[PDB]
């Protein structure tokens, strides 16, 4: 209390560095902290939280106002398949002449960032059309922050602090949040697409100014209260039509057309305007479900015990989670933390091959960083909501409480779930393995015909079932016979499958042996991380070796070298060994996308084609083929742009390789280095006139790991996003 | 066609001035 | 300021005493075991956190308990 | 025919490759003696080669655009030599393994000193277990109906 | 025990930067081709001067340079070795 | 240490006994010349002051760094003097 | 080497035959790692030396060299008594 | 038992090491071992090196607690040597600590009160959860 470390006594007393470091770790932990209660815990979390709010506001202001004062919107604007959009200038002292030529790119006075993150493409299709209109938006954002940062201040007064029962209020909460923050906020953007954005893709240029009397359609609100739907997608626009301009432009507001729009090969705006309107309806609707001050509604804890199977084959059924998980933070953020994973990973795949904004899909580099970035976002999101389910089993969970519901009887038969996964995990390991060696064997010994090449005819049959038409399935979509076709063959068919059909975008790509072998390996990633993720979960409580794990928390080092050594027991240990599977996992998935959109782009997908059934074939023509202008980046003879991707590259590798050395290295030889470092000090003269004011230690054991780790995941993120960026931006192809 | 103009500069740098006076009044208050 | 603790399994066999490298440990008159007598845990402000007295129990599960908690000049160690 | 996959036989580039193959390795034959064992050796490689092509384009496999064959997996009756059939051998060799393995272990369990016979095996007993699991299926469901396959009271941990 | 644990990985460091110098210098200054009126054309032409000089120059004027040809021998009598 | 016999422990000399000496510590009070002292005295001793001396740190390093960056002149900083070549065209023809 | 190698055919030729004095067998395609190495030879090419050092030694036959493993059996042998 | 005092008594012939007392010693506490020998032998320095004891009575600086009890019991277990050891603080104060009573802590003692001893078995101890916004520790119960 007294010291740094102001919420724990006994960091404050320690003399040690590791008084800092652990000050610094535990900070934001608010339930460790001394003479925690619950009402504090609840109001902190809250004012954090608003903090954060205004952090992500700030962000975002930042963007706009970077790219508005420093960017080439408008001249992107004019020419968006011919000009390079500009992040934000540079301004290093340390450069010299050729740097200044080499990193001025665009229509730029001065040396200039590229802009790899799409921002460009998003706000062009949403309606804004030049600076102004990014100043404007960097503005509102600002005064958006400020107003968060005055709400946490004031929500945390004592007039306006709210109670504990007001942050349990499980049944109103859910009721406001589905109803406002999801079918209003998608209703509020179907507002803002039909009245602004489809206008000024069509010629249009509706602001504030005019808001009031530019009608989005010629007969505005006639039809809607007269019950004539259908008069809003009379006409739709034409497969001629030039995005931002009149030509070809049709007057619907709300078709679903399907498919793409030809000259900007993306989804057209009406159907993504219908889209956002059927779900604010479908929210809305939804919202008015959960019972509050009105008498009508249900209730969730009796929806909880009512379901419960007869027969006592899953127990006492669902009976007393609602109590568990309501007085449990961490079961809630564990499982807003899987929901928020599955969501990311969903919006990696879905964006890809069916890119929403206009003039994707043609800046290639963008496509795949956008693919890479929220693909890793979603791995470190899953492994967290493991860890904290974890520390949910450890922390919060009641045995008694929990009587023989389906929580406790997980518990009850952990050790047949541990063994099948491993089974799983084995088996996937072991054949895939040895067909990639055999076929690795095959080549070696010039006989690429004895190699084991497995059609993936399940994904091929769903494929066909989609309505493509080339593998000769000939099933649903893909069948003219079938009541599906006809159904659908006036509403989205016909787009849909033109799309479908056509073998230049990335929609259902084609797939063989060699995309049969990788969804395999990323199987067995999945298996494997789950494996490991949900050992540490199950065993949190304790196990054949030391029954009585939960006295000691969730983070330990060991429990020493008896009963035959416990290092890395603990289920923090489980997260720390889990992070590395899913950086592997997730490495293995992106390098198979880049990869397969390398020669789709290139036009060569016969390489992929051929190449990818045997390991060498990834090593030489992945890898060393497409690192040659990331290493020539700065050479001998000069320096291009690609140079700070290659010291970047550079940089990676240094910083991966350095986390090895916490890794494999353990405590005792550094405090006994550091021993004799301090005996060194005090005996040196003009030295001697300075005293540390903390005793200098080594670090901790779990700190070590958690160094080891850190260095490793920025290593590991730093050298694939400088090899991919590198690789698909020397050739744009 | 336009530019931003320094006008436009010096009230964004103000209001960024007084967003972070809040800040630090929020700081202060989560941190007490 | 680590926290060890004596359970009522204890057979005083006096093996965790002998493995203490700090005199952390010592027996005490007791009944309820053959040997008649018990473990006790007095020093505990002078204990390391070795867990030599966990290596040298024999029991199913440990009589004898060590939690770590607060570290200190003399829990870290150090001689400067 | 299956995803648009053709015939081995009818397929070029399965041709293309063999000859690419024969004609790779006359190369290398052109500069030895006619005579000479690294003659022979080249030419038995070269027979080798093309009574492979043989058999794989008349057995009846698929090939792909690259003109290599494809495997089908899915249960197809023109395909069950591919992954079928030596499923079922391998299900066979594999249950004889373990369920020999199992008898034998569940036989030593009840022994003077059952992890001596752990480390040295007891040869004559393991022969006899051996032998008899040619009908290990039979054996197999006889126990699992039996009720002599599984456990009950089984070491777990605190739950 | 721990300690020559950790000289292990020290003395594998030490000996592989020690073969890397002796290779790369050797193939770019002393070993190459001689012929008449005995002018030297060396295998890596002398660029272990201006390149070596840079941990950029290592990875991509001997590592990847170099490693053609081992990740080229499928199919030849060199495959073993890849 | 007492120092008589073998003995180092003695708790009338606690220092001596935990080896608290000063090895090169010289008390001589004459070193310089009395009008440097008067000169550097009178000058020098505006900056004794410690929180004064942060503040005029603080205030003199931003002023000097923010007067030589923005008055710079582009024969020495080559971010100043900016580019004077042609720009190079992207790989598909994107500038 | 006595059995197994080119070292007559490396005798004539030190400049253009590899030395060699490992065969395989054909079983699985192995054949491949059979190399030419010259002297109406195939086998795969070693590093060792040994040739070099044989011809420094003036082994001119592989006469001298199966009696030199003879005699290494009967040391083996030796050894083991010893 | 009345706790010893302390004493001027001659320290072991020694030649020194960079082993020895730091500035701990000086602003904190430092530790004083004594023994008594019947003949002068050659024993190992815990802080590394050899040493002579002398015959009588022997006084040793050491830097900590374990440095202390380890060259006390190999003097135990190696010469049969019955030895003492206390805790002294820059003050002055002496602090009499390892036969507290004069018995050897593995040998049971009348007069001794059980500390952190708990009447039930390591299972039978509580859940963190149970123990949720308090201070107790469940093993402090
Ligand atoms: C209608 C009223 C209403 C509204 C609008 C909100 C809104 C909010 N409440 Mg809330 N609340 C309400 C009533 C309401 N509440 C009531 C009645 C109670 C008491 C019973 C509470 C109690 C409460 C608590 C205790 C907390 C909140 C919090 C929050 C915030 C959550 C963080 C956030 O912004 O998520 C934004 C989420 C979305 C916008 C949903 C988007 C859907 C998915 C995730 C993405 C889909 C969009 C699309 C695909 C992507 C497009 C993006 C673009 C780049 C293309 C949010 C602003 C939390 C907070 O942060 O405090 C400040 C918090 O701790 N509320
Ligand atoms: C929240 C979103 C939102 C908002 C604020 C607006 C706002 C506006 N729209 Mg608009 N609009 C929206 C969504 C939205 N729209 C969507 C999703 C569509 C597609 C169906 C349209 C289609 C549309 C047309 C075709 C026209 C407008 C018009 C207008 C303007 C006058 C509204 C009017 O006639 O009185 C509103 C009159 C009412 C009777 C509505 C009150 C009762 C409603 C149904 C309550 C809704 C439920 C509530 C949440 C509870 C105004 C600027 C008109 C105009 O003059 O624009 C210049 C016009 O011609 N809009
Ligand atoms: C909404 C996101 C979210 C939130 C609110 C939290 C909140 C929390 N986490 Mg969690 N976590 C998350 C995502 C999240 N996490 C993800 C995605 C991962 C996977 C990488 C983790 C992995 C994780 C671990 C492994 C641990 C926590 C811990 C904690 C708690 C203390 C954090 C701390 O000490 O910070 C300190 C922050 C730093 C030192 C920064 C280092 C960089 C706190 C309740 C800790 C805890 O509760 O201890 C019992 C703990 O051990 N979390
Ligand atoms: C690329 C190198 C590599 C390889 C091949 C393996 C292979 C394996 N690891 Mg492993 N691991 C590695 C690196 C590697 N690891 C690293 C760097 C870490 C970080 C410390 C881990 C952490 C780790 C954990 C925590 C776990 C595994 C498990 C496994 C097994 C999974 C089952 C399987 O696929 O059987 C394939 C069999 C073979 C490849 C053997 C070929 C002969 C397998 C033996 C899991 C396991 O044992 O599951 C039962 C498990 O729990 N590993
Ligand atoms: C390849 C990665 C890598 C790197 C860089 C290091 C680095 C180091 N190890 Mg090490 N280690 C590693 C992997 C690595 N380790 C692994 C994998 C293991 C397991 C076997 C070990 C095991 C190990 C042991 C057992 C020992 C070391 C030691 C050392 C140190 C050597 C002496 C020294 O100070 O070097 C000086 C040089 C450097 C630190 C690198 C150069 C400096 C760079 C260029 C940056 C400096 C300027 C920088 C920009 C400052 C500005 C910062 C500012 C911008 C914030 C040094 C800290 C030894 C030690 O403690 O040293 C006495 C030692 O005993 N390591
Ligand atoms: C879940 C996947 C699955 C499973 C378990 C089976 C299982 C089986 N299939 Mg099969 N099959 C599948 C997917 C699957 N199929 C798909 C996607 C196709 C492509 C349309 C086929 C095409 C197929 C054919 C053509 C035949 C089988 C046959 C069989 C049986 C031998 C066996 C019951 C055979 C069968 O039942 O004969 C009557 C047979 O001839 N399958
Ligand atoms: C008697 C032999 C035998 C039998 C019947 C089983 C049976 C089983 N094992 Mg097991 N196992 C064995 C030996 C055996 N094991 C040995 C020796 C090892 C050490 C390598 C393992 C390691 C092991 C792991 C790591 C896992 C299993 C698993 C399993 C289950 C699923 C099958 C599987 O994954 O096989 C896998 C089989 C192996 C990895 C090795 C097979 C070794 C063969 C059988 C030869 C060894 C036996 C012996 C030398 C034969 C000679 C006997 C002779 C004297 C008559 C199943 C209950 C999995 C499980 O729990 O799923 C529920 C699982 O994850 N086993
Ligand atoms: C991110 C901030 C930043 C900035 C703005 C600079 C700026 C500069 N660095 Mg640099 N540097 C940085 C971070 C930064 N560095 C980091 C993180 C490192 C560690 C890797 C280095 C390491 C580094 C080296 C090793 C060198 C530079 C040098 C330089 C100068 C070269 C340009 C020139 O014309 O020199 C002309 C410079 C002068 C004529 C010096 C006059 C400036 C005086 C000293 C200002 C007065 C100091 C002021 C009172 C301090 C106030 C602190 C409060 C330039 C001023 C070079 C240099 O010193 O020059 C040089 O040799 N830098
Ligand atoms: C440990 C723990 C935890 C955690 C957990 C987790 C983390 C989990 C996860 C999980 C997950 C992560 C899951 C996922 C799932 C998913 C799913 C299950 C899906 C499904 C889907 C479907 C079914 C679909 C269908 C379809 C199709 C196919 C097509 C179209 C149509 C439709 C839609 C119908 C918690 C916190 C609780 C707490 C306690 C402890
Ligand atoms: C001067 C003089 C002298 C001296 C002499 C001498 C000193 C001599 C010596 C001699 C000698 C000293 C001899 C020797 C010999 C040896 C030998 C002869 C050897 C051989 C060997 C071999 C042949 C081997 C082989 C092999 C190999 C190579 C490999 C492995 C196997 C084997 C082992 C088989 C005298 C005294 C007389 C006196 C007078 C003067
Ligand atoms: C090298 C190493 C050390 C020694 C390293 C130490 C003491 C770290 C010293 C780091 C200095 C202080 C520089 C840190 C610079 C960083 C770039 C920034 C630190 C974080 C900021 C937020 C301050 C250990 O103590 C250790 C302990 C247990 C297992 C492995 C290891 C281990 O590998």
């Amino acid at each position: 209390a007294s010291r740094f470390p102001k919420f724990s006594r006994g960091l404050s007393q320690d003399p040690t560095t590791r008084r800092i470091w652990f000050g610094i770790a535990t900070a934001h932990d608010f339930e460790s902290h001394d003479d925690m209660t619950e009402e504090r815990l609840y109001q902190k979390i809250f004012a954090s939280h608003f903090g954060q709010l205004a952090i992500i506001f700030l962000w975002t202001s930042g963007n706009l106002f970077h790219v508005a004062w420093q960017g080439n919107f408008e001249a992107w604007g004019q020419d968006p398949l011919h000009v390079r959009p500009i992040a934000h200038a540079i301004w290093d002292p340390h450069f010299g002449q050729p740097a200044v030529e080499a990193f001025t790119r665009g229509g730029a006075s001065g040396p200039v960032n590229i802009a790899y993150s799409g921002v460009y493409q998003w706000w062009y299709t949403i309606g804004l059309r030049t600076n102004q209109d990014l100043y404007g938006g960097s503005i509102f954002l600002l005064f958006v922050s400020a107003l968060f940062l005055i709400a946490g201040w004031l929500h945390l007064q004592p007039k306006w602090k709210p109670s504990v029962s007001w942050f349990k209020n499980a049944e109103s909460r859910l009721n406001h949040h589905l109803s406002g923050l999801f079918g209003v906020s998608s209703l509020a953007w179907t507002g803002h697409l039909v009245h602004v954005a489809i206008p000024e893709s069509r010629g249009e240029h509706v602001r504030w100014n005019n808001l009031l009397t530019a009608l989005p359609h010629p007969q505005g609100l006639g039809p809607f209260f007269a019950g004539q739907w259908n008069v809003y997608a009379q006409n739709p626009d034409s497969n001629s039509h030039l995005f931002g301009t009149s030509e070809g432009a049709g007057t619907a507001i709300l078709t679903f057309l399907g498919g793409f729009h030809p000259q900007t090969q993306s989804l057209w705006l009406t159907d993504m305007a219908h889209h956002h309107l059927a779900i604010a309806v479908i929210f809305i609707i939804a919202g008015h479900m959960y019972r509050t001050n009105f008498g009508i509604g249900h209730s969730m804890k009796e929806i909880l015990e009512a379901h419960t199977p007869p027969g006592g084959r899953l127990g006492r059924g669902h009976k007393g989670l609602y109590d568990t998980i309501n007085n449990s933070l961490h079961f809630q953020l564990g499982l807003a933390l899987a929901s928020l994973g599955v969501i990311t990973s969903l919006v990696a795949q879905h964006m890809y091959s069916l890119p929403p904004y206009a003039f994707l899909a043609q800046d290639f580099t963008t496509q795949a960083a956008l693919y890479t970035h929220h693909q890793y976002i979603a791995g470190f999101i899953m492994t967290g909501a493991f860890a904290h389910g974890a520390i949910f089993f450890i922390r919060d969970y009641n045995p008694e409480q929990n009587k023989d519901n389906v929580l406790a009887r997980m518990l009850e038969h952990k050790e047949a779930i541990i063994s099948h996964l491993s089974w799983a995990s084995l088996f996937l390991g072991f054949h895939t393995l040895g067909l990639y060696v055999h076929n690795d064997v095959m080549l070696a010994f010039g006989t690429p015909e004895k190699q084991i090449l497995i059609e993936p005819v399940f994904a091929q049959w769903i494929q066909s079932a989609h309505g493509k038409a080339l593998y000769g399935f000939d099933v649903l979509l893909s069948s003219a016979d079938s009541p599906a076709f006809n159904a659908g063959q006036t509403l989205w068919l016909p787009g849909w499958l033109d799309a479908i059909n056509n073998n230049s975008n990335s929609l259902f790509l084609t797939i063989g042996p060699g995309d049969f072998l990788v969804h395999h390996a990323i199987a067995l990633g999945l298996h494997t991380t789950t494996l490991i993720l949900v050992k540490g979960a199950l065993d949190a409580r304790g196990s054949k070796l030391m029954p009585d794990k939960k006295e000691f928390g969730y983070s330990f080092p060991c429990d020493g070298p008896g009963r035959g050594g416990t290092c890395d027991i603990s289920a923090w240990d489980a997260f720390y060994l889990a992070v590395f599977w899913m950086l592997n996992t997730i490495g293995w998935v992106t390098f198979y996308w880049h990869w397969k959109h390398i020669t789709l782009w290139q036009g060569n997908v016969a390489q992929f084609n051929e190449s990818s059934t045997y390991l060498m074939g990834w090593l030489r023509d992945y890898l060393w083929l497409n690192s040659s202008q990331l290493i020539n980046g700065y050479n001998p003879f000069g320096m291009n742009s690609l140079s700070v991707w290659a010291w970047m590259f550079l940089f990676g590798h240094l910083v991966w390789a350095t986390g090895f050395m916490f890794l494999i290295s353990w405590r005792g030889y550094w405090q006994e280095l550091i021993e004799t470092l301090a005996w060194a000090h005090e005996r040196t003269p003009l030295a001697n006139l300075v005293r540390w004011k903390d005793k200098p230690v080594a670090l901790s054991i779990v700190q070590a790991r958690l160094v080891g780790l850190a260095h490793f995941s920025v290593g590991y993120i730093f050298t694939y996003a400088a090899f991919l960026i590198a690789s698909t931006s020397g050739k744009f192809g | 066609m336009t530019s931003i103009s320094d006008s436009q500069i010096i009230v964004a740098l103000v209001s960024a001035f007084i967003t972070g006076i809040l800040a630090l009044r929020l700081g202060k208050s989560l941190y007490q | 300021a680590h926290s060890v603790k004596i359970y009522d399994t204890c057979i005083g066999c006096t093996q965790c005493v002998r493995a203490c490298p700090t005199d952390v440990l010592e027996m005490v008159p007791w009944d309820g075991c053959k040997a008649s007598q018990i473990a006790s845990a007095p020093r505990t402000e002078d204990c390391v956190g070795c867990k030599r007295c966990e290596s040298a129990c024999p029991t199913d599960f440990l009589s004898v308990r060590v939690y770590l908690g607060a570290e200190t000049t003399r829990s870290m160690g150090l001689a400067y | 025919d299956v995803a648009g996959l053709t015939p081995c036989k009818e397929s070029k580039g399965f041709a293309k490759r063999e000859k690419q193959e024969i004609k790779k390795l006359e190369s290398r034959l052109k500069l030895y003696a006619p005579d000479s064992a690294p003659a022979l050796a080249l030419n038995a490689t070269i027979e080798k080669t093309k009574r492979r092509f043989a058999f794989y384009g008349n057995e009846g496999l698929l090939c792909g655009t690259d003109g290599l064959p494809h495997l089908i997996v899915d249960g197809d009756q023109a395909h069950l030599g591919e992954f079928v059939y030596p499923g079922l051998v391998f299900l066979y060799i594999a249950g004889w393994i373990g369920w020999v393995g199992r008898a034998y272990l569940i036989d030593v369990r009840t022994s003077k000193k059952p992890t001596e016979k752990e480390i040295i095996i007891d040869v004559p007993l393991a022969l006899r277990i051996m032998s008899k699991g040619l009908t290990w299926p039979v054996a197999a469901i006889g126990e699992l109906r039996s009720g002599k396959l599984v456990e009950k009271s089984a070491n777990i941990t605190v739950s | 025990w721990d300690h020559v644990f950790l000289g292990l990985f020290w003395m594998y460091n030490a000996i592989s930067v020690v073969i890397f110098h002796f290779s790369w210098k050797m193939q770019s200054d002393v070993w190459g081709s001689i012929s008449d009126q005995g002018v030297v054309t060396h295998i890596t032409g002398g660029n272990f001067a201006q390149s070596s000089i840079t941990i950029n120059g290592w990875l991509r004027d001997f590592l990847w340079a170099q490693a053609s040809q081992v990740i080229q021998s499928y199919g030849s009598s060199l495959s073993a070795y890849g | 240490k007492y120092g008589e016999k073998s003995v180092y422990f003695d708790l009338g000399e606690i220092d001596n006994t935990t080896g608290n000496w000063d090895l090169y510590g010289n008390d001589d009070p004459n070193r310089y010349n009395g009008f440097q002292n008067k000169f550097f005295e009178t000058f020098a001793g505006a900056f004794t002051k410690r929180g004064l001396l942060l503040k005029f740190l603080v205030l003199g390093g931003a002023t000097t760094i923010g007067y030589l960056g923005s008055t710079s002149s582009p024969d020495l900083l080559a971010i100043k003097n900016g580019p004077k070549q042609v720009p190079v065209m992207g790989p598909r023809g994107r500038k | 080497g006595a059995r197994f190698s080119n070292y007559e055919a490396w005798l004539s030729d030190p400049t253009h035959i590899k030395p060699s004095a490992q065969v395989v067998w054909p079983i699985v395609g192995q054949k491949i790692l059979n190399g030419d190495v010259g002297g109406g030879f195939q086998g795969i090419q070693i590093t060792s030396g040994f040739f070099q050092l044989w011809r420094a030694s003036g082994i001119t036959s592989e006469l001298q060299l199966y009696t030199t493993a003879i005699g290494g059996l009967i040391f083996a042998a030796l050894m083991l008594f010893a | 038992t009345p706790p010893t005092l302390n004493a001027d008594t001659p320290a072991p012939i020694f030649g020194g090491s960079t082993g020895g007392l730091l500035r701990k010693a000086q602003v904190e506490e430092f530790y004083v071992i004594t023994w008594e020998s019947p003949k002068e032998q050659i024993f190992e320095m815990p802080t590394g090196g050899a040493a002579i004891m002398r015959s009588g009575p022997n006084l040793l600086k050491l830097a900590r607690k374990e440095q202390c009890l380890a060259l006390g019991a190999r003097l135990r277990t190696k010469f049969k040597i019955q030895y003492q050891f206390y805790r002294v603080f820059p003050n002055g104060e002496v602090q009499y600590l390892h036969p507290k009573d004069g018995v050897y802590p593995e040998k049971v003692n009348a007069g001794r009160s059980p500390v952190g001893v708990n009447n039930r078995s390591i299972g039978k101890n509580a859940n963190p959860a149970e123990l949720k916004f308090a201070h107790k520790q469940a093993y402090d119960l």
